[PDB]
C-alpha cells in the first residue's frame, strides 16, 4: 500500500500520497519496465511542471531495466524540448533505455549512487514476416541504433566509433567508470 | 521631538542585539509617520497616506521589544492587542471596535493622544484563509485604513459614544508566520526532498536565519492573507531567530542584561556575581532546545541562582560566586568564596 | 483490510491508515520480497522524513526473505547518504538482502528480537546466452559479491576473508550469535 | 462487504469500519493463514495501542489454522515486549501458531469459547538442495522445534519432555482439557 502524508500548509491540512508529495518538489519517478503507459505519465508530469515554473529544474530518478524504445524516446525528446533542465540521479540499475535518459540530463546535473550499475547494449527487436518485410524492419532498427549511438556521443563526448564498439556487447560501468566515460558528471557519496 | 533615525537606532540598539535590517525600517517608518502628524499645514499636503508595517519574525525574535522600546521613545499611548481574540460580528468573541476601546483606555479618552497612538496587533497569521478567517480580515481592512470610533463611555445614553478617525494611528502588525519558510523556498530551489535538494539544516533555532529577507506580497497571499490586506501593509520588516551566538551577546551586552540585573541584587548583600564565558553559552543552548529562547534565560538562570540566593543572605563574608559551565547543567553547584 | 486510525490532534481529527500513522513517527516497514516497486517506496519515505526532521533518527523494521540486489542497493545507498541515523530492528527473519540492510543501520542502533533468524547467502543470479555473454555476466555477479562482502566487513568489523567463508553457505544466526558477529548491537527482550 | 459503523462521539459523528471501530477498544483480529503481510498489521496494531494506553489490557482474538513460523514469532515477541497485558480468546480454531499465540498471553487472560478446538504439532518445513544444504536446514528446523517447546513449557508449566511427546503427532484438545494441560486459564461460557 502507498502511504499517505499531510502537507500541513498555512491554507490548511491536505493529504497527499508519497508520490504526489514528491512531485510537488519537481521529482519524477521512473520505475519498472519502460512502456507507453508509464512513459506517458512521465511526459505528462514533465509538461505539468513546465507550466508551473519553466526556469526551475526538474529531478528525475531512473531505476529501470529497460523496455520500449519508442516510449523512452518520447521522454528523452520531451526533456530536451522543454525549457527547464532535467537533472538525472540513477538509483539501483540503469539499462540501455535507462542509461539513454540518464545521459540526456543537463550537463553537471547527472548523478548516480556509489553502488549503482549502468549497462548499455544494442537495441532489441523482433518481428515475423516475409523476406521483404524483414529487410524493411532490419533497416529501421539499424537506423534507430545509429541515433542512439549519436545521442550518447553528443552527451558523453566520446567518438561515435567508440560508442558502437562498447554498445556491441553488454558493458557494466560503475559510478567512477561512468564519470570517465562521460555518462555522468558526479558520484554522490554523502550529504 | 522628531529624533533622527540614527539616534532612534542607537537607543533601540541598547537592548535589541542584531536587528539592524528591521531597526532602520522601523526607525524611518515611525519618523515619517510622526512627521505627518507634525506636517498638518494647509498647503495641499494633508493627503499623505500612512504606511503600516508588517513585522515577521520567529517567536521571541524581539518584535515586541522593538514595539515596546520604541513606544517609550515616543512617550505617548501604546498598546498590544492580540488578533486571536477578535472575531467577525454575529458570533461570540471580541469585536473589532474593542481594539479601539482598549487602545483609548491607555490614552485617557483624549482624541489628540488617540490619533498620535501606535498599535502592535499580534498573531495576525492566525487569521488566514466562513468565520474567524476572511470575515475578520474584511472587518479589519476598513479599520486599519479608515474608520470612525464607537468606544462606549467609561463609568457613569447611547449617544454618549465617542468618535475618532483611524487614519493617523500607525497600525503595526507583528506575526510569527509558521510555514512561510516553505513558501519562500518555493520561489527558488523548491526542492525539499531528494539528493540534490535544499533539505533544512536542522530543527533548532538555526532554520530561519535570513529566510524572510526574500519575502514578497505574493507569498503572503498564498499563505492565506487577503490580497487587499497584504496591500494595506506596504512595509514588511524581518527579524532574526536569536540563535546561540545572539543569546551569548544578549545575556551580558544589553543595558538590561539578566546578568547585570542579577548582579545588582547580589551586589547589595556584598557578593560579586561572576560568570564564565562558557557558562553563559551553556544557558543559551539549554534555552534553544527548550524552545523558550529569550523567555528561557530568566527561568534557567533562576534555577541556577535562586538556590544560592536563599543561602547567600544567611552566609556572611561572601565575596564572590563563580558560576561554572558545570553549574549551569545539573552536575556541580555554584562555586562560592565562603570567606573573603 | 488495513484499519484506519485517528490522531486526534489539536488542529483537528484526521483519518490515517495504520501504516501512515506510524510513518509520522519516522517509521518505515519493509515486508515481503525486495523488488523495485516496494523498494522505491522506502526510498521516497526515507527522503521525505529527512526534510521534516533531518536530525531525528529513523526506525526501519526488516522482515523479508530477500530479493533484487539492485533494489536493495538503492535503499542501503540512500540510508548512508542521508544525515539522520537509520535504526534497524529485525523482526521475524532477515535473509541475505535483509541482513545487509540490518547491518547498514547506524552504529549502536541495530536491534533484533529474541526469536529472530538472520541468514546470509551469496547473491542469486540467472542468465542465458553465448559464452561471451556468460563471461561478461559472470564478472558482474562476482564483482557484486565482493562489494557486499566489503559492506558487511565495514559495519560488522570482521575481516573480509571471514565474510567470504561464511557467505559461501547458508548460516543461521540467532540474536546472541549476531551480536558477537557484529551484525547487530543489542538484543531487546522487554521494555 | 465490510459494513460501516458510526461512533457518534460528543465532538461529532465519525464513520469507521467494523474492524476499525473495535480497534479503538484495544481489540485485534487474527484471521486466516499466518503470513508476513497480515502479521505485520497485527504488530503495527499492537504498537499503536501501546502508545494510546500502555496500561490498559489488549484482547487478541485468534482464529487461524497456522502458517509461517517467522511471522508468528514477530507477534509473540511483540506481545511480551510491550508493557500492556495482551489477552487471548480462542474463537474456534488454533492449529500450530494459534495455540502458541493463545498460550503466550498474560497469565489469567487466556480464554476459549465453549466449543473451540485447539491443536499442537511440530513445525512443518519444506526445502530441496544438496546434502550439505539439507543438513544445515535440518539443524535449523530442529532448533526451532526446541525453542517452540520451551515457550509452551514456560507458559503452561509442563515439563519439556511432555511437550515434545505431545507435539510428535497431531493432538486435539477441547476447552476443558486445555485448562488442565495449562494452555489456557478459563473457559468463557456466559456473560
Ligand atoms: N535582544 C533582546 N534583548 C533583550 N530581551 C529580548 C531580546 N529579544 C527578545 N527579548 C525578550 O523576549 C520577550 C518576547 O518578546 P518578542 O521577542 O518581541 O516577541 P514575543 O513576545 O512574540 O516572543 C520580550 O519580553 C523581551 O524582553
Ligand atoms: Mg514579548
Amino acid at each position: 500500500l502507498v502511504p499517505m502524508v499531510v502537507e500541513q500548509s498555512a491554507r490548511g491540512e491536505r493529504a497527499y500520497d508519497i508520490y504526489s508529495r514528491l512531485l510537488k518538489e519537481r521529482i519524477i519517478f521512473l520505475v519498472g519496465q519502460v512502456e507507453d503507459y508509464m512513459a506517458n505519465l512521465v511526459v505528462a508530469q514533465l509538461l505539468f511542471l513546465e507550466a508551473e515554473n519553466p526556469e526551475k529544474d526538474i529531478h528525475l530518478y531512473i531505476n529501470s531495466p529497460g523496455g520500449s524504445v519508442t516510449a523512452g524516446m518520447s521522454i528523452y525528446d520531451t526533456m530536451q524540448f522543454i525549457k527547464p533542465n532535467v537533472s538525472t540521479t540513477c538509483i539501483g540499475q540503469a539499462c540501455s533505455m535507462g542509461a539513454l535518459l540518464l545521459a540526456g540530463g543537463a550537463a553537471g546535473k547527472r548523478y548516480c549512487l556509489p553502488h549503482s550499475r549502468m549497462m548499455i547494449h544494442q537495441p532489441l527487436g523482433g518481428f515475423q514476416g516475409q523476406a521483404s518485410d524483414i529487410e524493411i524492419h532490419a533497416k529501421e532498427i539499424l537506423f534507430i541504433k545509429e541515433r542512439l549511438n549519436q545521442i550518447l556521443a553528443h552527451h558523453t563526448g566520446q567518438p561515435l566509433d567508440v560508442i558502437a564498439r562498447d554498445t556491441d556487447r553488454d558493458r557494466f560501468m560503475s559510478g567512477d567508470e561512468a564519470v570517465k566515460y562521460g555518462l555522468i558528471d558526479k558520484v554522490m557519496t554523502q550529504r | 521631538k522628531l529624533p533622527a533615525p540614527k539616534e532612534i537606532r542607537t537607543i533601540l540598539d541598547q537592548y535589541v542585539i542584531g536587528q539592524e535590517r528591521a531597526k532602520k525600517v522601523l526607525a524611518v517608518a515611525v519618523y515619517n509617520h510622526y512627521k505627518r502628524l507634525n506636517q498638518r499645514d494647509k498647503k495641499d499636503d494633508i493627503e499623505l497616506g500612512k504606511s503600516n508595517i508588517l513585522m515577521i519574525g520567529p517567536t521571541g525574535s524581539g518584535k515586541t521589544l522593538l514595539a515596546e522600546t520604541l513606544a517609550r521613545l515616543l512617550n505617548v499611548p501604546f498598546t498590544i492587542a492580540d488578533a486571536t481574540t477578535l472575531t467577525e460580528a454575529g458570533y461570540v468573541g471580541e469585536d473589532v471596535e474593542n481594539i479601539i476601546q482598549k487602545l483609548l483606555q491607555k490614552c485617557d479618552y483624549d482624541v489628540e493622544k488617540a490619533q498620535m497612538g501606535i498599535v502592535y496587533i499580534d498573531e495576525i497569521d492566525k487569521i488566514s484563509r466562513d468565520v474567524s478567517g476572511e470575515g475578520v480580515q474584511q472587518a479589519l481592512l476598513k479599520l486599519i485604513e479608515g474608520t470612525v470610533a464607537s468606544v462606549p463611555p467609561q463609568g457613569g445614553p447611547q449617544q454618549e459614544f465617542l468618535q475618532v478617525d483611524t487614519r493617523n494611528i500607525l497600525f503595526i502588525c507583528g506575526g510569527a508566520f509558521a510555514g512561510l519558510e516553505r513558501v519562500i523556498q518555493n520561489r527558488s530551489a523548491r526542492g525539499g526532498i531528494g539528493f540534490n535538494a535544499e533539505v533544512r539544516s536542522q530543527e533548532m533555532g538555526k532554520k530561519v536565519g535570513e529566510a524572510f529577507k526574500e519575502v514578497e506580497p505574493e507569498d503572503l497571499v498564498k499563505f492565506g492573507l487577503i490580497p487587499e490586506f497584504v496591500g494595506r501593509l506596504p512595509v514588511i520588516a524581518t527579524l532574526d531567530e536569536l540563535d546561540e551566538a545572539a543569546l551569548m551577546q544578549i545575556l551580558t551586552e544589553p543595558k538590561n542584561a539578566l546578568t547585570k540585573q542579577y548582579a545588582k541584587l547580589f551586589e547589595m548583600e556584598g557578593v560579586d556575581l561572576e560568570f564564565r564565558p562558557d557558562a553563559l553559552k551553556a544557558v543559551a543552548r539549554k534555552a534553544l532546545e527548550r524552545k523558550t529562547g529569550a523567555r528561557g534565560l530568566r527561568s534557567i538562570l533562576e534555577g541556577i541562582l535562586l538556590d544560592t540566593m536563599y543561602e547567600i543572605p544567611s552566609q556572611q563574608d561572601v565575596s564572590k560566586v563563580v558560576i561554572d559551565e558545570s553549574v549551569i547543567d545539573g552536575s556541580s553547584q555554584p562555586l562560592m568564596i565562603y570567606e573573603n
